[PDB]
DNA sequence: CAAGGGTTCAATGCACTTGT
DNA sequence: GACAAGTGCATTGAACCCTT
């Protein structure tokens, strides 16, 4: 029934802290699995939304953060 | 999720040897009761490849581990029961979709009409519906041989060690539990695989009154039942 | 006046003309495979999807429409020159 | 069963190479 | 060159599995 708070896409329930879908969830997953950094190309506030959010990895990432997800809920490769 | 012991794989083994050991009769035989190159030439045979069938699903019998524990009062009693039982995944083995008929050892098919001719017209539709649902079950040899085991120490009326038994085959039966929790993942279906396959015990069941009333409506209609099926089956 | 160039499909930023249609990457990738294993799709939806960035992965029996409607040639895809008999 | 951890892998799309 | 067609492959995310 919800909405993903970074996004705005359906999300599929709770995913490390916040409501979010599946893309946010496994982009969140293998950006604190690989400990991946990201570089914004503009100005570190782009448009997160449904549409776009695959534009800028910086600040899709950072609004994971923003929204509540929490690194620690991310576990160990199995 | 686990394996296996070394015993369960040794019987499993064996039993699937036994049952290829005895899938059919041995040439000779097969050769002696096929001689030849009017309702009694079908029955005939239907009749004298029965009494091979009964012989072979006997001695199989005693290949199993535990059965040389029973009573001699109790064997004959669980075979007695089971001879008729077994004969029935039997059939189910050698039944062909296509043609809906069955393959007796010589290769030739028996068809729904071919069992009317030598007045077992009784006991086709119901034996030929056991196959088609034993078709689409699509069980493999373990399941088939582990399954006969089974049936054989199948709780019988008469039985003078009963719980002896019980648990004889409970060994079978948690043998074949585990075996079908490894082929396929120990997931959900894993029970109603199990199911399914026990089921065919109560059906089992079903064929096997049939059978008699046949071996009844047989001896009624004045038709010699060979003395070595009216023994084995307590045909009056 | 121009500000960006559009994909005439989907509205992302078009990258070219691509099969006769000025389209992103995205849709150039989409339209060359779907034409190249000869797709046949199924939308999941009411058969009238308006594409955008959401929805041109949501619904590829729409992309594909969109991908004709707007001009791409799909005998353009990996016709029968020379270059072809090579590969 | 549901939730929220996990994983998978075909489709995708960015960056590239090839041909004119 | 600059463009458009073709290619390589890392990333995306819908659809699963697993444990509480
Ligand atoms: C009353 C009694 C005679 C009736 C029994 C009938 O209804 C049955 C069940 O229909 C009988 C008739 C003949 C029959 O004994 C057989 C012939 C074979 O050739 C073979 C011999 C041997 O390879 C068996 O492992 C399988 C099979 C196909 C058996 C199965 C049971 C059959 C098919």
């Amino acid at each position: 029934k919800h909405l993903c708070s970074i996004c705005g896409d359906r999300a599929s329930g709770k995913h490390y802290g916040v409501y979010s879908c599946e893309g946010c969830k496994g982009f969140f997953k293998r950006t604190v699995r690989k400990d991946l950094t990201y570089a914004c190309r503009e100005e570190r506030n782009c448009i997160i939304d449904k549409r776009q959010r695959n534009r800028c990895q910086y600040c899709r990432y950072q609004k994971c953060l923003a929204c509540g997800m929490k690194r620690e809920a991310v576990q160990e490769e199995r | 999720v686990p394996p296996l012991t070394a015993n369960q794989k040794s019987l499993i083994a064996r039993l699937v040897w036994y049952q290829e050991g005895y899938e059919q009769p041995s040439e000779e035989d097969l050769k002696r009761v096929t001689q030849t190159w009017d309702s009694d030439m079908p029955f005939r045979q239907i009749t004298e490849m029965t009494i091979l069938t009964v012989q072979l699903i006997v001695e199989f019998a005693k290949g199993l581990p535990g059965f040389a524990k029973i009573s001699q009062s109790d064997q004959i009693t669980l075979l007695k029961a089971c001879s008729s039982e077994v004969m029935m995944l039997r059939v189910a083995r050698r039944y062909d979709a296509a043609t809906d008929s069955v393959l007796f050892a010589n290769n030739q098919a028996y068809t729904r009409d071919n069992y009317r001719k030598a007045g077992m017209a009784y006991v086709i539709e119901d034996l030929l519906h056991f196959c088609r649902c034993m078709y689409s079950m699509m069980m493999d040899n373990v399941h088939y041989a582990l399954l006969t085991a089974i049936v054989i120490f199948s709780d019988r009326p008469g039985l003078e060690q009963p719980l002896l038994v019980e648990e004889i085959q409970r060994y079978y039966l948690n043998t074949l539990r585990v075996y079908i929790l490894n082929q396929n993942s120990a997931s959900p279906r894993c029970a109603v695989i199990f199911g399914k396959i026990l089921g065919i015990l109560t059906e089992i069941r079903t064929l096997g009154m049939q059978n008699s009333n046949m071996c009844i409506s047989l001896k009624l209609k004045n038709r010699k039942l060979p003395p070595f099926l009216e023994e084995i089956w307590d045909v009056a | 006046r121009q500000q960006e160039e559009l994909c005439l499909v989907c509205g992302d930023r078009a990258s070219g003309y691509h099969y006769n249609a000025l389209t992103c990457e995205g849709c150039k990738g989409f339209f060359r495979r779907s034409v190249t294993k000869n797709a046949v799709y199924i939308c999941k939806f009411g058969h009238a999807c308006e594409m955008d960035m959401y929805m041109r992965r949501k619904c590829q029996e729409c992309r594909l429409k969109k991908c004709l409607a707007v001009g791409m040639r799909p005998e353009c895809v990996v016709p029968e020159n020379q270059c072809a008999m090579k590969r």
